[PDB]
């Protein structure tokens, strides 16, 4: 819904407990990915500063999974 | 399984390692004075005699009860983790024990402590008659280093060359299950060992004519193939290109005895910053390095002093 | 006059010099490190403090050997030619029984095992061992192995060999016989299976089965009433002359520790140094200079004297421990009542241990001197219980009435039927009473923490310490917003809004790089105020679990009840005792959120000193 | 549910119960990424001092994560 | 929730379960960032007593999250 | 005040679920973090007696979100 | 609710419940710490007696944690 | 219900049911660290022979927890 | 335990729930308890064939928590 | 007793849902415990190659956890 008075719905509440859901997942593992490529990236200026590039395209990519899941949460909720 | 007792049991004996300030001590001093100081030590806790064997002695029977102790005290998982660091100790008994077979000779004058293998596994595999049953009774405690011996010796009986492909897929087998074993302290490390031991491996054999592609395994960190080329026909300049790694060190430098030494005190560095990763097998695998190194030190202050050797000649080897 | 030799730390040097210069030391003038130099041992020097070495060594050497070891305070002056000549006779027989104890040992142990196999073996074979004609080779098999060495001998051998076997007790020890020259083929055909020969340790493996067998026997017969005389020799050896080695010990490890103390102070080792004189007369003299309050006191006085900083005494401490922790014991009925008669075993004594001796002359589990130093801490214990057992009765407030609540003094079927301390308003002021003196601590560690950068003259510490004492207010402010709601607490919640500029007002002063971490600075508040509230609620839940084991918790009560409960009781004490000595703890642990972040205390982050835990271990 | 205000609505309430799963289970993730790169963090400045602020840069990637988590509820609460 | 000291409404009760979550899961985070990111700091000091800062410079950045979910459990409980 | 009971109600069920998540997480959280301190702090003595204050230092460190959480739980079950 | 000598009622029932999962999960973080450093301290006292005192002062610490969520839970129903 | 109380039906039975969730997780917890150290321990039994009891108490010390929380169990579900 | 009429009843099933409960649970903590150290410690007995008596007391010791819970369930739940 | 809640009603269908996570968490903890005993078993059959009887003993008694609290609602189930 808006902070704002423009929604009502029975139907959306029931929609906001199961939306809950695949945010705060996707955060949760997305996390977990991330720190691995961290870990990882710690290791790789230690092996070889100039590719510190390739750290960099691996690192890129869990976030598309909670970033994709915002706008998921956004259409089946709040859209109007 | 667990490291949990296991890490404790070893942070409490980090306690008793001996601190730099200690072989700073001992070098000023003469063999007489050296022996008063060693007894101090818990290598001294194990002292037998005076004199050279029972110095050697002393030393490895206490790498034997606080070392070689601890891959049974813990069991699977845990087990593995521990065990391929171990194991490095156990190929020098194998090496020693297969060619004790093989050409005849006592059981005597070998390296002999627990680890993975025990004392038992030895003696019977010694007496065993067939190279298979020999192979079984070693096969017995289980770990990577039996499957890495059963394949060499299908295809080989002689001596110089199951030595050779036994350590090259060893350190092959290692890899491929500590990998599997992760966390970020062990993976430098690892790729670290197999780093030295490729730079090593082609110093040993230098100039042999052969091929610079079997000096060269996968676990690599920024060497190839052409350095080992290079490296073979007796030109340093490769190690003068080699930065970016800790072996930074290297460069400019092509003495045999200073690059060899080199390795080791790196070695040696990694695993001593792995103590902010003490969980699992990182405080372990610091504690290892430093027992070995410090082990190395005292047999080292302790044939300078009896020799009356030069100073120099020992003292920039006991630091790193 | 006798020439001294001074030392002390730089930063003490007035405070040092005052002191020695009234304790009999006088003519006191400074020495450099400069000047110390060139005044470093010379060979002979070094020579007898090799030899004190040996000696202090050599003794530890005899006596633990002899027995037990035992370091007193309790030397005996002596010289280097006295104290070896002493010492030589001791240790060469003592050093003689030991070997002999275990060549007796180690024999016993071989001829403990292998007698019955020998015996067996030599049976079978007998008279047939020492002929040339005949070869005997023995060996063990177990029932498993009996089968396939036979088979393995048989085929290997022919039928011209001899397999011959008798029992023990469990396995076999068998012997096989072969012709002389079919010696290599026989042992060719045990080794096949995986079975070898067996061969005992020294003269006996070599010798016949026959007499080796006979000599095993003797063997195992004579050294255990041998045995018993040479730790006899042994014991009394110690028993005598223990006390000779110990008080050799004493005296040359003090001789020891004086040249030691002349190597260091000459190689510049100490900061502040002095030199003066004393006449004969002087030397001794130099070396010469309601109990639960003044007893740990005296003790603290000798570290009100040395102090290390910007510090103050350390003794604030012992004071805001003792309501606290005698509030921690609560009960009446099986909690507090048992632990009455803990305290009297402690400060008295019992034998119904077996580490523990009689503690009325120092002998406990704890090492014998050790036990004589926690004479004190044992009596601030026994004062612990004793105020325990008052505050027993004041927790009885809350529970017998005769009107108030629904449980009398005593029920006449059994003590104690249902606790009275469920009252939702009762237990609420029990727990604000407590937080009021977490509170107080609070204030008294952070204007010490102020007090401490005005005369340690760094006034980032100053600057700092002022502010965060702004947050308590703020603190406290918006929890009577809470606790009163806004019918008390609305005398506050205007001054709330200020107390929050207050925080940070000092802070920022000093700058500081890291502003979030006033929030940690916020959590040491807080901690004061639960662990206080802990301290009674939790103290409080203590009794409550003597509900089920001193109390009702068998039928609807009735006379029987009171007997059958002790099942439970019993079991229940262990589990009682273990998580409340956890709330012992929290004294300490609040203690420590103040004393080791500097609040008017010597600790910071490391730093020799003591935690406070192991200063009152002993008083 | 409803922001400023606590709700007055079973329909309020229901919608309050499943939005908290998203910030809570996201909370959790910011945790978890966090450890593994902060641990080794430490590391990074003790192995190289110069390059202890590429250790930083990737722990406060994690921080993005709670702060989506978040703008998705502080949104969707204020009506049904 | 913003009002519940004795009695409140079964609403209020429900928003009570969702924001308390939202902390509760914070704290549970700082927790986990804490438990790898400490016991490293205990390698350090060990090591060298005077570098004690670096961990907690380093240690100071979860507690950041605790802080974020108790604002989110006071706006949407009701605004200050 | 804050938070009692004497009577109970439908509504303080509900809120008592509430309450519950912070104190229970935060625990959790307080005692994996403790757990790894205190592995680390067996280390910290053996080392060095230099060093033993920072090792207590530390150990109280992660009770401040659970000390944290408690204050939560009461002061939203007892405003009004 | 009542912990007088009873607590009947469906009302308290409720608050039952809701407790229950707070003392759950502070009693699960106790159990990991508590005996992770008693096996720890076990180890402490066979090599060296010089740090017996140390090894049994962390076994004490984990044991506030179940308590609170035993207090907590008192609290919510008809304290103490 | 239990032979120490006399109040039964479907209001005791609620509080059973709720309070029953407390001590499966204080087991939970209890049994997982018993778990790990008593495995480790085994070796302990093993070198000490003399002073194998050491082993065998450490072990004990995880239950108190388990126990200590059915006790509270029983005082909220009977205290006739 | 028993069922009949007089271990038997509508009364007994209020018991039965609550006591039913006390062997799970029991029964939960002591399957992850008792697995570890079993698993190294039959373990033992394969490698050094003199520890196989000190494996069975052993053994006995997480056994404890199923044979507690059981002893409440019995009695509680018995006849009258 | 029976699982119902139309031969009993709101005092049956209490004891049904109650009894059902005694069952539920004894085959959880059961579960996992076959796994350890079975991991490290291996070791034994490899080392020992006719010790095979010793390993799958061993397997057996976690079993022993789930045949105890299975049986335990379904006598009590069973009265009626």
């Amino acid at each position: 819904a808006e902070e704002a008075a423009a929604s009502g719905g029975l139907d959306r509440g029931l929609i906001a407990v199961g939306m809950g859901l695949a945010v705060g997942l996707a955060a949760l593992g997305t996390g977990v990915a991330q720190a691995r490529i961290g870990a990882a990236g710690v290791g790789a200026i230690a092996e070889d500063r100039s590719n510190f590039g390739t750290a960099l395209i691996f690192l890129l990519l869990p976030e598309t999974l909670v970033i994709f899941g915002l706008l998921i949460a956004f259409i089946l909720n709040g859209r109007l | 399984d667990d490291f949990a007792y296991l890490n404790a049991r070893v942070r409490v004996r980090r306690g008793t390692l001996l601190k730099e300030s200690f072989f700073q001590e001992a070098l000023d001093l003469s063999f007489a004075d050296f022996l008063r100081l060693l007894s101090e030590t818990v290598y001294g806790g194990e002292l037998a005699g005076q004199g050279l064997p029972d110095v050697d002695r002393a030393v490895l029977r206490t790498q034997a009860k606080l070392v070689g102790d601890l891959p049974r005290l813990v069991t699977g998982e845990a087990r593995e983790a521990v065990r391929l660091l171990l194991l490095r100790n156990d190929l020098h008994n194998l090496q020693a024990l297969l060619r004790a077979k093989a050409t005849g000779r006592p059981f005597e004058e070998v390296l002999l402590l627990p680890g993975t293998l025990r004392e038992e596994v030895w003696r019977q595999a010694y007496e065993a008659q067939d190279p298979a049953g020999m192979a079984q009774v070693l096969a017995v405690p289980g770990h990577p280093l039996a499957r890495a011996l059963r394949a060499v010796l299908r295809e080989t009986q002689d001596l110089a060359r199951v030595e050779a492909l036994l350590a090259k897929r060893f350190f092959e087998d290692v890899a491929k299950a500590a990998k599997g074993l992760d966390q970020p302290a062990l993976r430098d490390y690892l790729a670290l060992e197999v780093d030295a031991e490729n730079l090593r491996t082609a110093f040993k054999l230098q100039g042999s004519g052969l091929a610079p592609d079997a000096f060269f395994l996968k676990g690599g960190r920024f060497v190839d193939r052409v350095r080992f080329a290079r490296l073979m026909e007796g030109d340093y300049a490769v190690l003068d290109e080699l930065s970016g790694t800790p072996f930074s060190g290297l460069s400019g430098v092509r003495d045999l005895k200073a690059l060899e030494r080199g390795l080791r005190c790196v070695l040696l560095k990694e695993a001593k910053k792995g103590v902010q990763d003490p969980l699992g097998v990182g405080l372990v695998l610091a504690y290892v390095k430093e027992r070995e190194w410090e082990a190395v030190r005292l047999r080292l202050l302790a044939r300078r002093a009896y020799f009356g050797l030069p100073r120099a000649q020992v003292e920039e080897e006991v630091v790193c | 006059m006798e020439k001294l030799v001074l030392a002390g730390p730089k930063g003490r040097a007035k405070e040092l010099l005052q002191s020695l210069q009234q304790a009999g030391v006088v003519h006191l003038e400074t020495l450099r490190p400069e000047a110390l130099s060139a005044y470093q041992l010379s060979p002979e020097e070094r020579a007898e403090l090799r030899r004190w070495e040996a000696v202090s060594a050599g003794a530890e050497h005899t006596l633990s050997l002899l027995g037990l070891e035992a370091e007193p305070a309790r030397p005996f002056p002596e010289g280097l030619e006295a104290a070896e000549k002493a010492l030589s006779p001791i240790q060469a027989h003592a050093e003689g029984l030991t070997r002999q104890k275990q060549e007796l040992e180690e024999e016993l142990a071989l001829a403990q095992a292998y007698l019955e196999p020998l015996e067996r073996l030599a049976a079978l074979a007998h008279g047939l061992d020492k002929s040339p004609f005949l070869r005997v080779i023995p060996f063990l098999l177990t029932e498993k192995e009996l089968p396939l060495v036979e088979e393995a001998l048989r085929k290997a051998l022919e039928d011209r060999y001899l397999l011959a076997h008798e029992a023990y007790a469990g396995g076999v020890p068998a012997l096989v016989v072969v012709h002389r020259k079919e010696v290599d083929q026989a042992k060719a055909a045990l080794s096949r299976a995986g079975v070898a020969e067996l061969r005992l340790p020294g003269a006996l493996g070599e010798l016949p089965l026959s007499e080796a067998a006979r000599r095993l026997k003797e063997r195992a017969e004579a050294a255990p009433r041998e045995l018993s005389e040479v730790r006899q020799h042994l014991a009394k050896l110690a028993r005598e002359s223990a006390s000779t080695l110990q008080s050799l010990w004493t005296r040359a490890q003090d001789e020891v520790a004086r040249l030691k103390a002349l190597e260091e102070l000459a190689s510049g080792r100490f900061g502040f140094a002095l030199l003066g004189y004393v006449p004969v007369k002087a030397k001794p003299k130099v070396e010469e200079a309601n109990p639960p309050w003044v007893k740990p006191f005296e003790l603290l006085v000798s570290f009100l004297n040395t102090p290390k900083y910007g510090t103050f005494d350390p003794t604030p401490v012992v004071p805001i421990f003792f309501p606290f922790w005698f509030g921690m014991i609560v009960g009446d009925i099986g909690y507090a009542l048992l632990f009455y008669l803990v305290g009297r075993w402690l400060s008295g004594y019992v034998k119904r241990n077996e580490p523990l001796v009689i503690d009325l002359f120092a002998l406990k589990l704890k090492p014998p001197v050790l036990a004589k130093l926690v004479y004190i801490l044992n009596w601030m214990v026994f004062w612990t219980v004793v105020w325990g057992l008052i505050y027993g009765e004041f927790f009885g407030t809350f529970l017998e009435h005769l009107g108030v609540f629904g449980t009398p003094e005593h029920p006449g079927l059994i003590p104690i039927l249902i606790h009275r301390i469920d009252t939702a308003k009762t237990a609420n002021l029990l727990i604000l009473l407590s937080v009021a003196f977490g509170v107080v601590m609070v204030f008294a560690g952070l204007i010490l923490r102020a007090y401490l950068g005005l005369k340690h003259r760094h006034m980032a510490h100053f600057w700092e310490g002022v502010g965060y004492l702004g947050g308590l207010l703020g603190i406290l402010a918006l929890a009577a917003s809470y606790l009163g709601n806004l019918q008390a607490g609305w005398l506050s919640a205007l001054m709330y809004l200020g107390f929050g500029v207050f925080l940070l007002s000092v802070v920022m002063s000093s700058i500081w790089l890291m502003i979030p971490e006033i929030f940690t600075q916020a959590g040491h508040i807080l901690s004061h105020i639960r662990i206080y509230a802990v301290g009674a609620a939790g103290g409080i839940l203590a009794g409550l679990l003597t509900d089920v084991g001193f109390a009702m918790a068998e039928r609807l009560g009735l006379i029987g009840v009171l007997l059958g409960i002790v099942v439970a009781g019993v079991l229940h004490l262990l589990i009682l005792l273990l998580t409340t000595l956890g709330h012992m703890l929290q004294p300490i642990r609040l203690i420590w959120v103040e004393f080791f972040t500097k609040f008017g205390f010597y600790e910071e982050n490391g730093r020799p000193y003591r935690p406070f835990k192991s200063v009152r271990e002993t008083q």
